[PDB]
């Protein structure tokens, strides 16, 4: 019940919900260990994201990570960058 | 369903190498969306793989097959 | 015409990759199959696309039109030892 | 020194993929990209060798190569 363990449980809960939805939508069930695997994978991904974001902001002489930093994170996939971009302009109002 | 931005903030800050590093509210909301897409993409690809193998359910073995490409897309 | 240009380039890369792999071949007392060297060659051509696109976006991210050394270092961030190697070769200049 | 990529060649590969025709790469960045391209090729070949040596093979075939490709791509 440490600090990171509470973080891992939190994402694991959200991953569970997310997978439940995908499971009902596609009439395919996920094993417990699969959901847990996706959860740990997601925890590890936040590490890559966080460091890239930091370095991207730093690359732009900034210490505050912005939405351009985030959009760089999604540059690898056309649909992804499109998905994340619109979403960005959506929250910009 | 979706991630609490509070949780996402705690996840990111756990890994910043500089203590001076911060993330804007909008970037946080975006990351909340990005994390969701990441998880869903992993799940949908898991299912597609299970269907290809005529599996009963998405097991770890099927998931492990779709991981390599997923990581390269993100 | 377009295919001509691209094909000429891909060929030039194949040659240099062959030369590179041959060095490794006799240094490690091993040997590569023609298909292996060809596979590495196509791989390298595909990686150039990603390197190029990333470099361009990294520069623009720093409000620049000219790609610089810091841009190229970002390409190598995903690996500690890779970054050390590239950072050293960078200072070597 | 031995084998290596041509600065000219590397440059034309990059400009082959640029999205805007105002993008230019500096000399140093180009010199570094020549080095970056080299370690990439070298890494693949060297990792392929280590893989085949793990299997006691005599030559590096596409089969062993494919086993190191995923990780290689995550490092670069």
């Amino acid at each position: 019940f440490s600090y990171q363990q509470r973080l891992k449980a939190a994402v694991h809960y959200t991953v569970g919900c997310l997978c439940e939805e995908v499971a009902l939508d596609k009439e395919m069930q996920f094993s417990k260990q699969t959901i847990a695997a996706i959860s740990e994978l997601t925890f590890r991904q936040c590490e890559n994201f966080a460091k890239d974001l930091e370095m991207f902001a730093r690359h732009a002489k900034r210490t505050t990570i912005n939405t351009e930093d985030v959009k760089l994170l999604a540059r690898r996939s056309n649909s992804l960058l499109k998905y994340i971009t619109d979403k960005s302009e959506e929250i910009a109002q | 369903s979706g991630f609490r931005k509070e949780l996402v903030s705690r996840l990111l800050h756990l890994h910043f190498k500089d203590d001076k590093t911060k993330v804007s509210g909008d970037a946080l909301q975006l990351m909340v969306e990005l994390l969701k897409v990441f998880v869903v993409e992993a799940a949908v690809r898991g299912v597609r793989q299970a269907q290809a193998e005529d599996a009963l359910r998405v097991d770890v073995d099927q998931l492990e097959k779709v991981l390599p490409q997923l990581l390269l897309d993100f």
